[PDB]
């Protein structure tokens, strides 16, 4: 499914032009600070929700898990302690 | 014709590490495969170097240990390198297991290379337990206590595969000193697979980010990958320095600076970070047999992968409802991994059952299920 | 799975009133949000082509769509490892997205379940 | 006259139909005897094995009764 | 003789069965009569046969 | 449902068996002789074929070139041809125009010349005739294929005889050779198309009566073989083409395996890339083969003779780095044949069959071959019906039962001719005729 270097398998390719200069000719860091900020902060908030929904869930569900888990080794949790024993 | 090329011997190395033909577009996840066998090197360099000074005879492991830290030259580093570099090793291949089951490496044509991953994966597990054990300390013990113990799940002969995994009839001298010879052969039989897998990858090449073909648009390993893997190592040296020099004892166990004692165990036993998640599967479980049998069952899960994702795309670059569930997946898998060291005790009891259970149904249900509707989904939306 | 089942499935869906008012809608959101219009791909450039019979639909392709299909997924990997978007004409429209992979691809798979059923014909 | 010819499609999955799967269950049957014997001989050592399994065969079994006199065991 | 073929060559399966099966009983019958042998050529020398006296 | 053969006897011994069709007007009468290179030894091993050519040498009456003038002044041809086990002699020829070619068919066997100027003329021409079979790869790989599987035997002789004979070959020794073989108890004459077969019977009683019978009448289609598991490799690089042939010891006419045995070739199948359709055929190795281009061509046969056979396949194929695995896959399912067909499979090609063989007679002089055929192996005409029933208790058990005792683990002949390199050597092929899985 792939092959090497002149007989790749891509499907034949006509028509395109690719141009690119050289490393020496171009500056590598062009643009750093509008991609620093405008470009990771696009890239960021269009990954956010992905992150933010199953984290903040499962914090919830770990935050009110250790803090009954807390509460049940206290003694104001002793009887709700035996029951679950 | 360059002898790159030319001669047999070179022309293999070319063939990976040079004119290699890689997608032009892998991002930094591509890094970990790297980083795993810079990891590997690590492991092999000080491993071998502390094997130059470890004695394997329960008599003097522990103290062997210590003479380490305490009188070989740079033993501390190499020891704390060699032990953190345990833990490195797991953060990478589970990032690197991540990346591919985020971005459906595992699907065809990847299936091999993913299911001898899967190998690898149970062998790495193996290892770095076996070179738990050689400590011996007290979490060694009673480590090679429940591991060894493992087999006795397996009805009728257990029992005996047990005493004889031992050399006796509980974890001693025998035990330790045979841990030592596997710990050391375990990283070059690893060391074959990981090479195998790679191999198996070869007749597809890498998947990319967008899970489309690359024959379209390769770039050659080196100089590309070469310089782009060095960022990586550079940062992964930079959190091994962190640890290594700064805090080496951060993800280590006290309990494990204690002589192995047989006639205790820790009030608080935790294994090693790494195995949190599958610790916490078979705590999960009630039954003897049940509880290894899941525990070992969340590895080989993976191998179904392949089957149970029914997309037409590759991965989830372009699939919002599979990246939400891989989300939740994953921080599943992170809880599971904190379950694995709280106390057992309300309520984390019924949590740890429930998050094992969401552990499974997602290679059984979820993942089969959302593949089906995001593929109609990529249908009609897009008519 | 098969693209067969995919296109039976959504024509399922699509013939029930019920089904395709709660599901075109659905989908055509699912679709904005999986961003694969904003490098330029039309949804059949996503489809898993390593396969046997993926890579013989490709094949029928006519040259003109075989060739702006190199060109849409080049484009796409140089807008991937820059990690820029689509901007302007290379975003696809949503008139543009036509299933041109879909027939060449339903075709083969046809012949190849036929196929399959045939070897197990029993003579009665 | 013969209008359509007369078949159907037998059920296959993974291109196996139980015509062709019937055929070779024998041949599982003696490779899973194979799988047996073969087994049992690797473990016919280990001592579990003589004294659940092979011991119990009848006439044949008395091969893997054998005590060591306590006057020759240290253990 | 046929019918020997048949029944145990033919099928692979089979002839497997039948070397493991043939591997058991000869595994079984030489470790018996060497034994008995080894027993023979060494009469007298083997704590076996001194053991009497204590 | 076609018209009854009917079948009639002389006082020598000559049978007389005629398939008339009125729907058609030109006839085929020929004698089949059972009779061929298989009746020589070693030292007049060519002579069958040599008599042929000098059948149309001329007669005591008629010369050569009168000969040639009565026949084109009939209007149709006479035809001949000699194969190891049966030789036949026929002319087709207009309705009623038939008299005169079964005159002339008896004129150039009873009383041919046999001139030695003539056997001098034509041993030039027969001699000529060994190198340019050369060229007719099929035919070159099956007599390498019968000398093989055949070896030293009388089948394993080529029809058209070793060097040395066609130059020590006398008009004796030809004379002896038809007096001995062409008798009446071993020649049938047969008709199909516009003939009476009572007017047919009349003919051979004007023409054939004063035919020499046997000392020893056998029946029609009476015989030790052993045959070899061997391979000859004719490897030329400079051909293009790859022709390998792969038989074992097959079946003979009147086997109780025959009909299994064709239908076990049918379920292999033919092939052949220059056919739109074959792409298409069931048959397992026909779809590998096709899918994987590894052959231009594949032809199951089942050759069968007096007391054995050959059943096979014979191949070709350009692509000559994956012989091996044309080989091997179809090996793999020739074993198939033992351990996997079902109802699916057999059912399939009995279908197939039962047309196929039906099919076959389409012509005046298929018709005849089939009857001269049948006459000259069975001793009589076997009815579409009773091929329909034999065909019919061809079970999946049988073609198992057959294939189990003829074909797996059994050695085979092999026959590789062209850039065979790609071939691997006997063992791994004959290795492929067991599956270790079974
Ligand atoms: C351990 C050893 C140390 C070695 C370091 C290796 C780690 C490098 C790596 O793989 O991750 C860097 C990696 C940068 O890699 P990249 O090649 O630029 O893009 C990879 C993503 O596919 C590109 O993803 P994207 O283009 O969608 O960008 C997404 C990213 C923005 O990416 C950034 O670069 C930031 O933002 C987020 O997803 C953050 C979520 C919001 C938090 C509130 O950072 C991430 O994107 C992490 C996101 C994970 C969640
Ligand atoms: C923690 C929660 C994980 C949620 C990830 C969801 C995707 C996301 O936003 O990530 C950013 C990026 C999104 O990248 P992407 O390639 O999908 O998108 C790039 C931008 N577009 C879509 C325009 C082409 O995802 C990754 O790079 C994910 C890699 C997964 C690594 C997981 C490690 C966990 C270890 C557990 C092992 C078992
Ligand atoms: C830890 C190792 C880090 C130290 C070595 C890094 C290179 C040091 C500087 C030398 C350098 O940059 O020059 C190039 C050498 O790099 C090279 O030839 C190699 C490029 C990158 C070095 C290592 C590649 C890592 C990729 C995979 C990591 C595997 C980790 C497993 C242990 C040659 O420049 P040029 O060859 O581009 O041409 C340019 C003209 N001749
Ligand atoms: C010693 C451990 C390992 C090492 C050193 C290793 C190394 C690598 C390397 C170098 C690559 C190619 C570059 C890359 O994609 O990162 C790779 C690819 C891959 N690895 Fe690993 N690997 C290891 C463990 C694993 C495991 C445990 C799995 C699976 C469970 C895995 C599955 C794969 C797969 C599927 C690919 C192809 C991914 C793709 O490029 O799309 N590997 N590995
Ligand atoms: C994948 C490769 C390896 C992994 C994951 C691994 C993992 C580990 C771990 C977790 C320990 C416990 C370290 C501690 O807490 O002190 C350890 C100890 C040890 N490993 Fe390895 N190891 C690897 C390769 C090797 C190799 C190749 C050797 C060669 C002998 C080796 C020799 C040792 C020795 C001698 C010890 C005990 C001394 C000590 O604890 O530092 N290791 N290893
Ligand atoms: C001790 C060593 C054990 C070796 C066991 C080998 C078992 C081999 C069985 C096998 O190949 O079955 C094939 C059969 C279907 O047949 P086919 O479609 O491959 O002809 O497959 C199915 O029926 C399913
Ligand atoms: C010296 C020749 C021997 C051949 C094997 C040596 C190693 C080898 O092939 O190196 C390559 C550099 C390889 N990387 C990649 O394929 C790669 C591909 C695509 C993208 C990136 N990165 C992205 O940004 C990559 O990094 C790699 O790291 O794999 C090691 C594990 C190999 O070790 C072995 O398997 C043997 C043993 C040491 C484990
Ligand atoms: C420490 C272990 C010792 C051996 C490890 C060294 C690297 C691993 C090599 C084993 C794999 C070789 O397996 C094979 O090798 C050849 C020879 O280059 C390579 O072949 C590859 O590159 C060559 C030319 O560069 C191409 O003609 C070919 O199309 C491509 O597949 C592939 O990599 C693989 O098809
Ligand atoms: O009780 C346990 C325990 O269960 C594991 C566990 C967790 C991970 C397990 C595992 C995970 C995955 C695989 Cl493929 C195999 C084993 C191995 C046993 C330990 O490592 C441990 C160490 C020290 C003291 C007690 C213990």
């Amino acid at each position: 499914y792939m092959g090497w270097w002149g007989h790749m398998g891509s499907p034949p390719q006509k028509g395109i032009a690719g141009y690119t200069i050289s490393p020496f000719a171009a500056r590598p860091f062009a643009g750093v600070v509008h991609a620093a900020i405008f470009n990771t902060f696009r890239r960021t908030k269009n990954q956010a929700l992905f992150v933010i929904l199953p984290v903040s869930f499962f914090y919830y569900v770990w935050t009110q898990a250790s803090e009954k888990n807390e509460w049940l080794y206290t003694k104001a949790g002793r009887h709700e302690l035996a029951k679950a024993l | 014709m360059a002898l790159r090329k030319k001669n047999s011997l070179l022309n293999m190395a070319n063939s990976y590490v040079l004119d290699s033909p890689q997608p032009s577009n892998l991002n930094y996840f591509w890094n970990f495969g790297s980083l795993l066998a810079l990891c590997l090197v690590i492991q092999l360099a000080t491993g071998i170097t502390l094997a130059m000074h470890y004695t394997s005879h329960a008599s003097l492991a522990f103290d062997s240990v210590e003479h380490i830290m305490r009188d070989v030259n740079f033993g501390w580093f190499i020891r704390y390198a060699h032990a953190n570099t345990a833990s490195f090793f797991f953060i990478c291949i589970y990032a690197h297991m991540g990346r591919n089951i985020y971005y459906g490496s595992y699907k065809t044509p990847r299936v091999l290379p993913w299911s001898i991953g899967v190998i690898i994966f149970l062998l790495l597990i193996i290892t770095a337990f076996m070179g738990y054990v050689l400590v011996f300390g007290q979490m060694s013990l009673w480590g090679a206590t429940v591991i060894c113990n493992l087999v006795s799940a397996i009805p009728w002969l257990g029992e005996d595969i047990v005493h004889f995994l031992w050399g006796g009839f509980s974890v001693g001298n025998p035990t330790l000193q045979r841990f030592f010879a596997l710990h050391y052969l375990m990283p070059f039989v690893l060391a074959v697979f990981a090479l195998l897998h790679l191999i198996a990858l070869h007749t597809a090449g890498s998947s990319n980010p967008l899970g489309i073909t690359s024959n379209v648009d390769k770039l050659s390993m080196h100089p590309y990958y070469s310089f782009k893997d060095l960022i990586t190592v550079f940062a992964f040296l930079l959190m091994f320095t962190l640890f290594v020099f700064f805090s080496p004892d951060k993800l280590g166990h006290p309990d494990n600076y204690i002589p192995a004692n047989p006639m205790v165990t820790p009030a608080s036993i935790v294994p090693e970070w790494y195995l949190l998640p599958f610790y916490a599967i078979l705590r999960a479980i009630p039954d003897k047999l049940g509880g290894v049998i899941a525990m070992v069952a969340a590895i080989l899960i993976l191998l179904i992968l392949p089957i149970v994702d029914r997309s037409i795309i590759r991965g989830n670059a372009f699939k919002p409802i599979s990246k939400l569930l891989f989300g939740f997946f994953i921080c599943n898998f992170l809880l599971l991994g904190v379950l694995g060291q709280v106390h057992i005790e309300p309520p984390f009891i019924v949590l740890g059952q429930i998050c094992t259970i969401f552990y499974f149904s997602y290679f059984l249900i979820l993942l089969p299920m959302v593949s089906t509707i995001e593929n109609i989904f990529f249908y009609i939306g897009s008519l | 799975a098969s693209i067969t089942s995919v296109v039976k499935t959504s024509e399922l869906i699509l013939k029930s009133p019920l089904l395709s008012k709660i599901v075109v809608p659905l989908a055509k959101t699912y679709v904005k949000f999986s961003g694969y219009r904003q490098l330029g791909f039309k949804m059949n450039d996503l489809i898993i082509e390593e396969t046997p019979n993926m890579q013989l639909a490709l094949r029928r392709l006519p040259p003109t769509e075989s060739y702006d299909r190199v060109y849409r997924l080049i484009r796409a990997t140089q807008f991937s490892l820059s990690h820029k978007l689509a901007t302007g004409n290379d975003i696809t429209k949503p008139e543009e997205d036509d299933h041109y992979l879909i027939p060449y691809i339903l075709d083969v798979e046809a012949e190849a379940f036929e196929k399959d059923a045939l070897d197990n014909l029993e003579v009665v | 006259y013969v209008k359509k010819p007369s078949y159907k499609i037998v059920p296959h999955f993974l291109g196996f139909n139980i015509p062709t799967v019937s055929k070779w269950i024998p041949i599982f049957g003696i490779w899973g005897a194979a799988a047996g014997i073969g087994a049992l001989f690797l473990i016919e050592g280990v001592p579990r094995t003589r004294q659940d399994i092979l011991s119990k065969i009848p006439i044949i079994g008395e091969h893997w009764i054998r005590e060591i006199p306590a006057s020759d065991n240290p253990f | 003789a046929t019918t020997f073929y048949n029944v145990f060559v033919k099928r692979n399966s089979a002839f497997v069965a039948t070397i493991l099966a043939s591997a058991f009983v000869f595994d079984m019958t030489f470790e018996t009569a060497i034994d008995n042998f080894w027993d023979r050529i060494n009469a007298g020398k083997q704590w076996k046969d001194i053991r009497h006296k204590y | 449902v076609s018209p009854k053969t009917r079948t009639s006897n002389l006082k020598n011994g000559l049978t007389i068996a005629s398939e008339s069709n009125p729907l058609v007007q030109t006839a085929t009468v020929g004698v089949w002789i059972d009779a061929g290179s298989r009746n020589e030894n070693a030292y007049n091993n060519g002579t069958a074929h040599f008599f042929e050519h000098l059948a149309f040498k001329g007669t005591d009456k008629r010369s050569q070139h009168q000969l040639e003038l009565d026949i084109e002044n009939m209007g149709g041809h006479l035809n001949a041809y000699t194969s190891r086990e049966s030789t036949v002699y026929y002319a087709k020829s207009f309705k009623d125009d038939v008299p005169k070619s079964v005159e002339i068919l008896a004129d150039i066997l009873q009383h041919s010349k046999l001139a030695e100027s003539a056997i001098d003329r034509e041993r030039e021409v027969i001699t000529r005739e060994l190198e340019e079979v050369n060229k007719q790869y099929e035919e070159v790989v099956f007599d390498h294929l019968h000398a093989t599987a055949f070896m030293n035997q009388p089948l394993g002789r080529t029809i058209l005889g070793p060097r040395e004979n066609i130059q020590t070959i006398t008009n004796t020794e030809l004379r002896k050779f038809i007096t001995e073989n062409y008798t009446a108890d071993r020649m049938v004459l047969v008709g199909a198309g516009a003939v009476d077969h009572d007017a047919l019977v009349e003919l051979a009683e004007k023409y054939f009566s004063h035919l020499p019978s046997s000392q020893s009448p056998v029946p029609l289609g009476t015989p030790i073989p052993n045959f070899v598991g061997s391979e000859v490799r004719l490897r030329d690089d400079t051909m293009p083409v790859a022709h390998i042939a792969i038989a074992v010891e097959g079946v003979s006419w009147t086997s109780e395996d025959y009909y299994t045995a064709l239908v076990a070739q049918a379920i292999i199948g033919n092939y052949d890339r220059a056919v739109g359709t074959s792409r298409h055929q069931g048959s397992r190795l026909s779809n590998i083969v096709s899918e994987n281009n590894l052959a231009n061509s594949f032809q199951s046969f089942s050759t069968s003779y007096s007391d054995t056979g050959l059943w096979g396949i014979y191949l070709t194929s350009e692509n000559t780095t994956q012989i091996d695995d044309l080989v091997h896959f179809t090996l793999k399912e020739w074993n198939r044949l033992s351990t996997s067909v079902s109802n699916l499979q057999v059912e399939r090609a009995k279908s197939q069959l039962k047309a196929g063989l039906l099919l076959s007679l389409d012509g005046t002089t298929y018709v005849a071959e089939d009857i001269g055929r049948q006459l000259t192996t069975l001793g009589r005409r076997v009815t579409p019906a009773e091929v329909e029933a034999k065909l019919e208790a061809v079970t999946e058990h049988d073609v198992r039962a057959w294939a189990q005792k003829t074909l797996y683990d059994k050695d085979i002949a092999l026959v590789g001719l062209g850039p065979i390199e790609g071939l691997y050597d006997y063992n791994r092929i004959r290795n492929d005729m067991s599956m270790m899985r079974w």
